[PDB]
RNA sequence: CUUUCU
RNA sequence: GUGGGAGAGGGUGGUGGAAUUCCCGGAGUAGCGGUGAAAUGCGCAGAUACCGGGAGGAACGCCGAUGGCGAAGGCAGCCACCUGGUCCACCCGUGACGCUGAGGCGCGAAAGCGUGGGGAGCAAACCGGAUUAGAUACCCGGGUAGUCCACGCCCUAAACGAUGCGCGCUAGGUCUCUGGGUCUCCUGGGGGCCGAAGCUAACGCGUUAAGCGCGCCGCCUGGGGAGUACGGCCGCAAGGC
């Protein structure tokens, strides 16, 4: 099993009933696939550089897992699944590159 | 009848021709004029001068709708691009600012032969 | 020639592996979400080559733009 | 792929002494493992031809230490076969 | 635009 | 073997935005387009230009290069998975296990062929406009195969560095990509340029040899006839050797 960073973008006009009910099935389908939660990022609602979804604006996620990289891509369909959610990203963790530093 | 005021003002400049297409807030046009629009059939409907009148024509034609203030937005080379703008920039009109919003693609469809040999 | 400045000298130690400093990334996009060459950029082959990278991410999670509209002219 | 663990495993289940790592055996033994791998990994991706070249690479070194085993000591060539599971 | 032969 | 590294090397699955075409709705008229000039063509069943939505196909701008990776053909949106090659440091292990390589086997741009699927844009053939003395062309308007995918076949090429592979030896200077070190330098791997000696008919090559040498393979022996004929092998065919 490997380390990966999974950024996660769904509607931003979520009830925090309706959002609760997001990451709920979220934590589900990372659990039940292995993903073991490292640690997480609520960044909240920032300014898309484009619409996404007709929407001009997104709820960012972020949750750093340890899962069995033969899963990752399976993963990654049953997280796309839900409506509510516009994008899922997840790269491989990376020793940050320095530079200017 | 409308009566708008301020909106958007098309120029669509090419080595062909001209046409300008001025609307409102919401991208409806108000109003348009091409060089043809003005007799100028074949190749003159690429001088420079066709675009002015162009320019101006739909200018004015866009003053009966009461306009007043543009936004003008471009896209396209041709001899009369930057002229246009020449025009719209007087006529009567209020050109709140440009943009150039040629459209460009990230690389998709084979050009016409007429436009390969690019690399 | 375009000696006006370089992104890497008014900037300070950041991880060019990040695809979510926005706002350091914006630094490198021009009047466009164009990726600045390293004429501009000032940064190197390694450097300038992992920038372009993780730009192209940040711009898929909507961070960054692909191309922006060119105002004035 | 083959993790470092997973691997000096095999060094050592074939080793001919604490720390022999580059003997003709532990060799063998070690490429017929990445070998293996790859021939599986072409059960599948039967479209990818240039990791087979690859494949045919370590076939032909180890087709080739073997050659020289055989020459050299025939008994240890028995023997590594035999265990290893080749010829046929 | 094209624009052959000697 | 251990430990570090860069890469458009390859395979599978996803997936992002730009643009084109089409369909829908909005607003809007009289033209658009195209050229040297035009016409064909498309538009009042409302085109062009503009806004919104949708569908689909193919290709991935900037980064991007005098750049990188691969044995070659060749490879660049992003993500994961699977997988090949390779450089370096330590010098730890094996102990000549090496090089070349007739034949064989595999790979092999494009066009092409088979079965099925797909089809936005482009476009042999083709159907039209124009130009011309004529125009079976160049230019303009349409356009089928094809281009796309899968599985099977074909195997060619200015398949080029027009330069077989491996090793040793023979001034430097200069830029560059990637690793190491006591890091305005030394050192290793790769890509360029100018050049010692030397080689060359010359042009040029010159530690990335076309120099000095050894090993192994392939090949050449005046031009046309002709890569034809015949034979043989391969191929569904075209055709290939
Ligand atoms: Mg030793
Ligand atoms: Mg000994
Ligand atoms: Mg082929
Ligand atoms: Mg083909
Ligand atoms: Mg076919
Ligand atoms: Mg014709
Ligand atoms: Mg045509
Ligand atoms: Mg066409
Ligand atoms: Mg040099
Ligand atoms: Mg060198
Ligand atoms: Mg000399
Ligand atoms: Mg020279
Ligand atoms: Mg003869
Ligand atoms: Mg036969």
């Amino acid at each position: 099993m490997r380390r990966y960073e999974v950024n996660i973008v769904l509607n931003p006009n979520l009830d925090q009933s309706q959002l609760a009910l997001e990451k709920e099935i979220i934590q589900r389908a990372l659990e039940n696939y292995g993903a073991r939660v490292e640690k997480v990022e609520e960044l909240g609602l920032r300014r898309l550089a484009y619409p996404i979804a007709k929407d001009p604006q997104g709820y960012f996620l972020w949750y750093q897992v340890e899962m069995p990289e033969d899963r990752v891509n399976d993963l990654a369909r049953e997280l796309r699944i839900r409506d509510n959610v516009r994008r899922v990203m997840v790269v491989k963790s990376q020793e940050p590159f320095l530079a200017n530093a | 009848k409308r009566q708008v005021a301020s909106g958007r003002a098309y120029i669509h400049a090419s080595y062909n021709n001209t046409i300008v297409t001025i609307t409102d807030p919401d991208g409806n046009p108000i109003t348009w004029s091409s060089g043809g629009v003005i007799g100028y059939k074949g190749s003159r409907k690429g001088t420079p001068y066709a675009a002015q009148l162009a320019a101006l024509d739909a200018a004015k034609k866009a003053m009966a709708y009461g306009m007043q203030s543009v936004d003008v937005i471009v896209r396209g080379t041709g001899a009369g691009r930057e002229q246009a703008i020449r025009a719209l920039q007087a006529s009567g009109l209020q050109v709140k600012s440009i943009v150039d919003d040629t459209p460009v693609p990230h690389n998709g469809c084979r050009p016409k032969k007429k436009f390969r040999k690019a690399s | 020639p375009s000696r006006k400045a370089k992104v890497k000298a008014t900037l300070g130690e950041f991880d060019l592996r990040d695809y979510r400093n926005v706002e350091v990334l914006k630094r490198f996009l021009s009047e466009t979400g164009k990726i600045l060459p390293r004429r501009r950029t000032g940064l190197s082959g390694k450097e300038q080559r992992i920038l372009a990278k993780t730009i192209k991410r940040a711009r898929i999670l909507g961070l960054l733009p692909f191309t922006e509209k060119l105002v004035r002219k | 792929p083959i993790t470092k663990e997973e691997k000096q495993k095999v060094i050592q289940e074939f080793a001919r002494f604490p720390g022999d790592t580059g003997s003709t055996e532990v060799q063998v033994a070690l490429l017929t493992l990445r070998i293996n791998r790859l021939s599986e990994h072409l059960k599948v991706h039967k479209k990818d031809h240039h990791s087979h070249r690859g494949l045919l690479m370590m076939v032909g070194q180890r087709r080739r230490l073997l050659r020289y085993l055989q020459r050299e000591d025939p008994e240890r060539y028995r023997a590594l076969i035999e265990k290893l599971g080749i010829r046929g």
